[PDB]
């Protein structure tokens, strides 16, 4: 029974950063791989990247090798993100979701965030 | 950090050991079990192995054989001793 | 193409059942296969089928999942008149190292 918190709404302005940061909580730390997932308004998700909480293992987009980074901190298990480059139609909610249940040993995004919908806006 | 090499080596252990599953059908897996041994006694439940099933698949990205491969790492060992011995 | 390709819409009637596809290609759906997930209007999307076609915890029987080889398939029987929400495909790339998302088929139930 893995929970996943999502932190509030935060509204950026063109150019600036962005961090998104849910804790994780109901097991192990070492056993949690969630990832990143963008849904711009009226239409489908997209994924952005996932980190593998065991040996620190972050694979981004191709789309967004450049831009976006995944860090985890074991302490306070939260995972963090951020957006160096935003710009105008980069508005969207954000979720974080792990990849897969390991109790039964299949890959997919079981339990969700709740969404942290970032709006970029002058 | 030892508790990530601990962890890098159990990855690792657990990956050749798919792989040695998917390789033997049924002598090199006999000296790769002792090859597994030594090391494991030089470093000195179930729900213990499920925290490794994402990072293995990280490498591995096979669901069935990890599935039908299932204190925890005498109990991988003992069972790779009947494999061998078989 | 490389991603997921789907449908846009599909519309079935109530006490029917409902058949989708989404077809990838050998990396994204052949490889392992594809994971169903449910979102509705503003919600978080939840998920209904594993990629090994599971059924996760809080789902009910009425829904189904496989895989046609190179095409995943799920199927909901009798649909039920507040299942109003978009279904997506999503697939773990091995060739791109990424999880890929369907368009999402919007269901419209006829009652």
């Amino acid at each position: 029974q893995v929970h996943l918190v999502q932190s509030g709404a935060e509204v950026k302005k063109p150019g600036s950063s962005a961090t998104v940061s849910c804790k994780a909580s109901g097991g192990p730390f070492r056993g949690y791989s969630v990832s990143w997932v963008r849904q711009a308004p009226g239409q489908g998700l997209e994924w952005m990247g996932q980190i593998i909480t065991m040996l620190d293992t972050i694979t981004y987009a191709q789309r967004f090798q450049d831009r976006v980074t995944i860090r985890a901190d074991e302490t306070t298990s939260t995972i963090y993100m951020e957006l160096n480059s935003l710009r105008s139609e980069d508005t969207a909610i954000y979720y974080c979701a792990r990849n897969g249940n390991a109790t039964v040993g299949s890959l997919g995004m079981d339990v969700w965030g709740r969404g942290t919908t970032v709006t970029v806006s002058s | 950090k030892f508790h990530n090499f601990f962890e890098m080596w159990v990855t690792y252990l657990l990956t050749e050991t798919i792989t040695w599953k998917d390789k033997l059908k049924t002598v090199c897996f006999d000296k790769w079990v002792k090859q597994k041994e030594d090391e494991w006694n030089s470093i000195k439940i179930n729900i213990y192995f499920e925290s490794f099933f994402f990072h293995v698949m990280k490498k591995l990205n096979k669901e069935a054989k990890w599935n039908k491969l299932m204190d925890a790492i005498e109990l991988l060992l003992e069972y790779l001793k009947e494999k061998s011995t078989i | 193409q490389a991603g997921l390709t789907q449908p846009p819409s599909e519309s079935k009637g109530l006490r029917e059942t409902a058949t989708f596809t989404c077809t990838g290609n050998s990396n994204n759906v052949g490889n392992q296969g594809a994971a169903w997930l449910q979102q509705h209007q503003g919600h978080p999307p939840k998920l209904l089928s594993y990629r090994n076609n599971n059924r996760p915890s809080g789902i009910s029987e009425r829904f189904s999942a496989s895989r046609s080889g190179n095409t995943a398939s799920l199927t909901i029987t009798g649909l039920q008149p507040e299942d109003e929400a978009v279904y997506f495909c999503s697939a773990w790339d091995t060739s791109l190292r990424a999880w890929l998302f369907g368009g999402g088929t919007h269901l419209t139930v006829l009652g």
